[PDB]
């Protein structure tokens, strides 16, 4: 037989000639019946032809084909929290995907491959059925029933052969404490075989430090409890005996640092063997040789375990590299900010021997940078010299955009709103933009704030802040305390060290007031102003163009730009007045941020946030009441309304405010509340002492897609604001705050939420100790 | 968006929504073209259109993925010069594309990561197709791109001139001269190395660079 | 000026006194490079002048530097061990 | 509301509540917290009408086989160890031979409690817990442990004769692979899916025969650990593989007479020429001894988590882990009686002993049944 | 929805890159010879026949 025409009955990925070429008998080649069967298998060797029926019209071949190709979709059903793409990936481990050859044989290969995966999920009561659903002209949907019944659970690890400790104290020193003996309380358990893999060396490292160099885990028998749930394990171990580290005999290339390498391995001979200390002491040598330039130091300890006295003998084999490994360095991930911004954030320079932590401190400086999401590098050895490593600092930059909002219910009332947005160095410009402002009837506030933090080479933080508060506090007119405040604030930072950086600035505080509030602490500073404005009336205006000089300095040794976990930061900032001011005063403050990790996983770190402030006149004046300090609200003592903690002024017995809202906006005025009302809100202390005691807390029930910058954060908030300029005959039958014995107290949790608009903090705090004129807002809403 | 029609109807609606410019819909035709029906006679032109329509949807690495698809689908094609352009043309827009330019913020002191890769492809054009319609603009890419790749590592060579790492000046300045001793930045990094030896009491080696300035800056 | 508190900058690629004594005028580049490795600077311009040049900034007044050039010939055989300190 | 937070699997519990020979209790005297949540081979035994029963919480009784009153009682709650306390926790069943109640524990001890008081007349350790009830013969206590070790402990005073590893399972699985003495040879299964007869008197391999699959690269039963423990009625070793796959094979060579490598067999007894066997459907089926020829089967038992089919009061008795005792017709699979006497599910087999039907569930400890 | 998608045929909007930047060359003096372009920096110069700008058709 010799074929004159091959009949092609449906191929759909293999071409007409490409099928024909896979036929060992081509059109014109002679047909053998063995070639026909060879046409069957070799078109079965197409990997796309489900069935191949090679016949012939005498010789003229009739190759009737069924087709495997494109699986046009794959459907999952019963695809529970074990994700269907992972169920697709064991299906991809079955060689199956969308747009693929469907051999309809690998159905159970998907299934039993997933059922074996379902075993290694953590379940065993979990099955799966794959369903073929045909789509146009060869195509198929792969529907997939997943019959997942229930999961397995680790119940109790029976560690037999334990002759040094007890099993339960190991389980305590794997994870556990007690459960209500009128003492501490613990949690729950589930199965995974890698937790089994982890605790067995937590078993061994519990042996490796207490002696026990011939501790060995002999065997392990997981109980197949016949339920597919009960995971008990019968583990055979053997402590061998206690062992001692009885001597260090370090040898090899100690690179001329032999005493130092011996000093890291200064041990007690006969001390119970701590193999965990030994490998540490190897790493002590490695960073020693690393900081000595030897980027690749071999250090090989060897405990010659002397069972005859139940000791070990530490041979160490050390071998360092060469010094000048940091030949040059590279910088990647600087597509948005330049190299020299990231390049100046380093302590490791090229043309040097390796300081092993100079790479790391600069990476910690890059961790202290804040224009990042990741800090990484590629410290790659350029081959060709033992003085040759490229450190390719590849990092991921900032996630930008942040918003803050307040509402005055505009366009359903008077057009009233609070704005505010932060650009977080938009596009890595080295221009951090955060701009806010608000327009109500009460105020029409304007503000500007941006800086190039490095605008000149010495770290010129080119920050000019602007403000124009067209603030009136309008009830109907300029009757209750207008203040049109306007001007600028240009401030500059300069690094005095690598973790110490100074600050200095100037303020132009031009205020335009009218009909000020008919009260003591308002007029008392204005009595210190050289004015004597009307006690019983809001008819009193004020124009101050204050020329003020600002200053400060910061400490910065604390980890991360957007989720730190360890270290300390001090942030000095204050102000003072100069000639040309319309008032002579100072105002000094400081902020601190010190992180003490109780958990060494740093899921629980002490975060102490406290605020201090003091200010008075420079002689013959006061610090203004509008610069007197406050607390409450979103402050370090939250659970309050805003401006609750502080001194409480007294309205003079007042008449119309040049317009009194009738039995509204009460200032001891003519309509209501008259005859020496007391200003119940915190009008301000010229001194301040407040604190907030926060903690890192992990979120063990939250999808950690975003928890890298999400910090649930408990607190116990407490403090005072008090005026050292406070009167006490003016405030005789009124709140006196001349002393900081006004220690408020609240407690609760802060909920920092990483949005694409930045971290969003929210609080609930119940104030359980308060002082005069405090107000309480437990449902505390912050940004 | 993705149709399950016959592919030439999908290809008819493909070349519509390309010339309609419906790249949200044009790609979904061209994807339904070559993925559902991987036997298109236009599946080179579809994958030509895919590099096009991905880039026409500004899907730069997906144009590059359709490039590598077209590298895999048609490594025998007269429009790999297209690919070698659209490779770098991705890697032009893959490298620096921020909105920060109107306000006077540089992006060439920023990394030339894919501008290195664009220089590769626009050289791989003018190597692999030194004749094509795409080869002239790629030659127009390269001599311009070497100067963009000048100003990054010049800002590195100036950085060790800032650092006082004067060995690392010379390792960067000659590192520029090992990279591009034809850009104006290399003539002007040349005094930094001339400074660098001079600060390291290698004034004689520095005055060697002064005679190098006497030649190479000319 | 009068600054008292500053960041401080080192720069290695030096040679120790052991490193000078391992090598000699007449020794090859390689016999130098077996004990010292490469320098982090040489002369591409001119012959093999292997610059192990230390620098350091210890403060406002004064500077720390050990400039050492190992001038090898065209055969890479050492012709100069130019020990030169700061200034 | 609160119901909507959980997830389930399926069984079909108690078809055919039957009382045609209406079952009652012989007595009920519950030992304590018995067979427990471990892979457990502890089961009640009834000897001398002095019911030497034990739990896993230490307590070993001798109840009396009329009312279950304590003839003696002890506790194997040892007061020290590497769990800081050592109860009974028995990986072997109750073997009473002589003045010795031999029980193998998950404390790795095979005791021998003196049947007059229950005091440990000897205890000798085995390699970890046992896969096996103590099999006491030839001066030996035959234990096949979870480590696969056929062990021989001196049944009179306690002394290890030969600890011989034969068939440890593929992934250290569990299931009974108890060393049965047949033709002088210890015949062991193995939850590697195999079976082996081995000369018991030193632990010398007569043969080893892989029958069929175990867990590991062919994922099989953890709903019911299949006893590969061979019931060797005569020199055809009758056994199961660990995937349930039944076999009948030579005792001196392991040459297969016939084998069901189709076996979903959970429990299995050779009832004459009719091998009565609990499948994974928890159906009882009478295959032959010279084939898998179904002489009869059962549909009245279906998804029950059964025990082994035993005989008592003229009916095929089988309890289940739903705690329902059943009295099957010894022929074609029909109930005659059915009994819930359990406060639990009967994990252990109905011990049709002393003219009674002794049981002990995990917390439904010792009841005893007549009809 | 304000999110849209449309872009037609051209080389990228840097038409400065149709102009191939004037490179101020560096000839080494004698005895002071420096290395040359290495790495990616290799320009087989062919502005021999070929389209720039919009004329470069991509499809």
């Amino acid at each position: 037989f010799v074929v004159k025409d091959i009949h092609f009955e449906g191929l759909q990925r293999v071409a007409v000639g490409a099928a024909l070429l896979s036929m060992p008998v081509r059109t014109g080649d002679t047909v053998n019946d063995e070639d026909i069967s060879n046409t069957i298998r070799a078109l079965f060797a197409t990997g796309n032809f489900e069935d191949v029926r090679v016949l012939r019209d005498g010789d003229t071949l009739l190759v009737q084909v069924k087709e495997r190709p494109t699986i046009a979709s794959i459907t999952f059903s019963g695809n529970k929290s074990v994700k269907d793409d992972m169920l697709k990936q064991n299906l991809e481990a079955s060689g199956v995907r969308v747009g693929e050859s469907l051999d309809r044989t690998t159905i159970a290969d998907i299934e039993k491959g997933l059922e074996d995966f379902y075993y290694s999920v953590g379940k065993y009561s979990a099955s799966v059925k794959a369903v073929v659903t045909p789509l146009p002209r060869n195509r198929v949907d792969l529907k997939l029933v997943f019959q997942e019944g229930v999961s397995a659970e680790i119940q109790q690890i029976n560690i037999v052969g334990n002759h040094a400790f007890t099993t339960d104290e190991l389980i305590s020193h794997f994870q556990l404490r007690d459960e209500v003996p009128w003492w501490n309380v613990v949690g729950d358990r589930k199965y995974q075989k890698q937790k089994l893999a982890g605790d067995l060396e937590t078993l061994r490292s519990y042996y490796l430090d207490r002696g026990y160099a011939r501790f060995n885990i002999d065997s392990t028998q997981v109980s197949l409890t016949p339920d597919k749930k009960g995971i008990y394990v019968t583990v055979n171990i053997t402590e061998g005996d206690q062992y001692k580290l009885s001597g260090v005999e370090v040898s090899g290339n100690l690179a001329g640092h032999s005493a130092e390498i011996e000093q890291l391995t200064k041990i007690e001979p006969g001390e119970l063997y701590n193999g965990t200390k030994v490998t540490k002491m190897e790493d002590d040598i490695k960073k020693l040789l690393g900081r000595y330039g030897y980027a690749y130091p071999r250090v090989q300890s060897m405990p010659e375990i002397n069972d005859a006295d139940k000791t070990v003998k530490l041979r160490v084999n050390v071998d360092a590299g060469n010094r000048f490994y940091v030949r040059k360095i590279r910088f990647e991930g600087n597509d948005t900010s330049k190299d020299a911004v990231l390049r100046r954030e380093m302590r490791q320079m090229e043309g040097a021997w390796l300081g092993s932590d100079l790479v790391d401190q600069g990476k910690e400086r890059l961790n202290r940078l804040g224009f990042f999401e990741t800090v990484d590098t590629d410290t790659q050895r350029v081959p060709g010299s033992p003085d040759q490593v490229d450190v390719v600092y590849k990092v991921k930059e900032r996630n930008t955009g942040s918003f803050n909002f307040g509402i005055g219910y505009g366009t359903e009332s008077g057009v009233s709103f609070q704005a505010g947005v932060q650009q977080d160095n938009w596009l890595g410009t080295g221009y951090a933009v955060g701009i806010n402002g608000t327009k109500n009837d009460y105020q029409t506030y304007a503000e500007l704030s941006v800086t190039n933090p490095y605008f000149t080479v010495d770290g010129v933080s080119l920050g000019g802040r602007l403000f124009y508060n067209d603030f009136q506090a309008d009830d109907a007119d300029l009757s209750d305390y207008t203040n049109k405040s306007y001007g600028t604030d240009v401030t500059l930072g300069f690094p005095i060290n690598e973790y110490n950086s100074l600050r200095a600035g100037l303020g132009y505080v031009h205020n335009s007031l009218s009909n000020m509030q008919p009260q003591v602490a308002m007029w008392r500073y204005l009595y210190s102003m050289g004015e004597h404005p009307s006690t019983s009336d809001q008819d009193n205006s004020f124009k101050t163009d204050d020329f003020t000089f600002n200053y400060g300095w910061t400490y910065n040794k604390l980890d991360r730009g957007y989720f730190p976990t360890d270290g300390s930061r001090v942030n000095l900032t204050g102000k003072v007045t100069i000639p040309g001011s319309d008032n002579e005063y100072y105002k000094v403050t400081l902020d601190t941020a010190t992180y003490v990790p109780i958990d060494d996983d740093h899921k629980w770190v002490v975060l102490g946030r406290t605020r201090w402030g003091y200010g008075d006149g420079l002689g013959g004046k006061e610090m203004p009441f509008y610069e007197n300090f406050y607390a409450g609200g979103s402050s370090t003592v939250r659970g309050f309304q805003s401006n609750t903690i502080g001194p409480k002024a007294v309205y003079f017995p007042h008449q119309a405010s040049n317009y009194d809202p009738d039995y509204d906006y009460e200032c001891a005025t003519q309509d209501g509340a008259k005859d020496l009302c007391k200003s119940d809100d915190a009008v301000g202390g010229n001194a301040m002492a407040v604190a907030s005691l926060e903690f890192i807390t992990p979120t063990p029930f939250i999808s950690d897609k975003y928890a890298n910058s999400v910090r649930t954060s408990f607190f116990w908030d407490m403090g005072t604001v008090w005026d050292t300029n406070w009167d006490s005959s003016q405030y005789s039958g009124y709140p006196d705050y001349s002393d900081p014995s006004n220690i408020r107290m609240s407690a609760g949790i802060a909920l920092q939420w990483m949005s694409p608009l930045g971290p969003l903090v929210f609080s609930y705090a119940q104030p359980f100790k308060k002082y005069d004129g405090d107000k309480a807002e437990q449902f505390q809403f912050n940004i | 968006e993705v149709p399950d029609n016959p592919p030439n109807e999908i290809y008819a609606t493909a070349q519509q929504k390309l010339q309609d410019g419906n790249w949200r819909q044009a790609i979904t035709q061209l994807e339904a073209l070559d993925n559902r029906y991987p036997f298109g006679p236009y599946s080179q032109q579809v994958q030509l259109d895919l590099i096009y329509a991905y880039y026409k949807n500004a899907d730069l690495p997906l144009a590059q993925a359709a490039i590598d698809r077209f590298i895999r689908l048609n490594p025998t094609h007269p429009n790999i010069d297209y690919v070698m352009y659209m490779r770098g043309l991705t890697n032009m827009a893959l490298d620096d594309s921020a909105l920060q330019g109107f306000f006077g913020v540089d992006r060439s002191d920023r990394d030339p990561q894919h501008a290195r890769a664009a220089f590769s492809d626009f050289s791989k054009l003018v190597r692999g197709y030194p004749n094509s319609q795409y080869t002239t603009d790629a030659t127009k890419r390269l001599v311009f791109l070497k100067d963009r790749l000048a100003k990054y590592e010049y800002s590195v060579a100036e950085y060790y001139t800032e650092r006082g790492a004067w060995v690392a000046v010379v390792n960067r300045v000659e590192g520029m001269l090992r990279d591009y001793p034809d850009t104006q930045a290399t003539r002007d990094a040349l005094p930094l190395m001339e400074n660098a030896y001079r600060q390291m009491q290698m004034n004689a080696q520095a005055e060697k660079v002064a005679k190098i300035i006497a030649a190479n800056s000319s | 000026e009068r600054v008292v508190y500053r960041p401080d900058i080192n720069q290695g690629n030096y040679l120790t006194a052991n490193d000078v004594s391992k090598i000699r005028v007449g020794m090859t580049q390689q016999q130098v490079a077996y004990a010292l490795g490469t320098p982090l600077m040489s002369d591409p311009f001119g012959t093999n002048t292997w610059f192990y040049v230390f620098r350091q900034q210890p403060g406002h007044e004064g500077v720390t530097q050990q400039t050492l050039t190992l001038t090898f010939n065209s055969s890479g055989v050492l012709t100069n061990i130019d020990n030169k300190p700061a200034l | 509301l609160f119901n909507s937070e959980e997830d389930v699997v399926k069984m079909s519990p108690l078809p055919t509540v039957e009382n045609q020979f209406t079952p009652t209790t012989a007595w009920s005297t519950s030992v304590g917290s018995g067979i427990g949540n471990f892979y457990s081979n502890l089961h009640p035994a009834l000897a001398d009408n002095v019911v030497y029963a034990a739990d896993r919480a230490g307590l070993v009784k001798a109840l009396n086989a009329d009312d279950g009153k304590e003839i003696w009682s002890v506790s194997l709650a040892e007061k020290d160890g590497w769990f800081s306390k050592e109860p009974a926790l028995l990986s072997g069943g109750v073997t009473v031979s002589g003045g010795h109640v031999y029980i193998g524990s998950e404390k790795a001890q095979v005791y021998a409690l003196n049947t007059s008081d229950g005091t440990v007349a000897w205890q000798t350790k085995v390699a970890g817990e046992a896969l096996s009830r103590p099999v006491v013969s030839d001066g030996l206590v035959l234990i096949h442990t979870s480590n696969g070790q056929l062990q021989a402990l001196n049944e009179a005073d306690g002394a290890v004769k030969w600890t011989v590893n034969l068939d440890m399972p593929s992934l250290s699985l569990r299931g009974e692979s108890a060393p049965t003495t047949a033709f002088g040879a210890a015949v062991v299964g193995g939850d590697n899916g195999r079976v082996s007869a081995v000369l018991m008197e030193q632990g010398q391999m007569i043969w080893q025969q892989r029958i069929s699959q175990a867990t590991g690269s062919t994922e099989i039963d953890r709903l019911s650990d299949v006893d590969t423990t061979p019931v060797v009625v005569n020199g055809v070793v009758f056994a199961l593989a660990y995937n349930g796959n039944l076999t009948a094979l030579d005792l001196r060579s392991g040459q297969i007479m016939w084998k069901r490598e189709l076996g979903s067999v959970n429990d299995f007894i050779v009832d004459g020429n009719r091998i009565y066997l609990v499948d994974q459907n928890d159906r009882v089926m009478a295959l032959t001894i010279d084939g898998g020829v179904t002489l009869w089967t059962q549909s009245d038992l279906l998804h029950r988590l059964l025990t082994s089919p035993v005989l008592y009061n003229g009916n095929l008795v089988v309890g289940d882990s739903e705690g329902y005792l059943h009295w099957i017709n010894v022929e074609d699979g029909r109930f005659v009686a059915q009994q819930k006497v359990d406060s639990s599910g009967f994990q252990t087999e109905p011990v049709a002993a002393d003219g009674k039907l002794l049981i002990q569930a995990k917390d439904g400890t010792v009841y005893s049944i007549t009809r | 929805c304000s999110s849209d998608s449309r872009y037609k045929r051209q080389v990228s909007g840097d038409e400065a890159y149709l102009e191939a930047a004037p490179l101020a060359e560096l000839h080494a003096p004698a005895g002071m010879i420096l290395p040359v372009t290495s790495g990616d920096y290799a320009i087989p110069v062919t502005n021999g026949s070929g389209a720039v700008g919009k004329a470069l058709d991509i499809r």
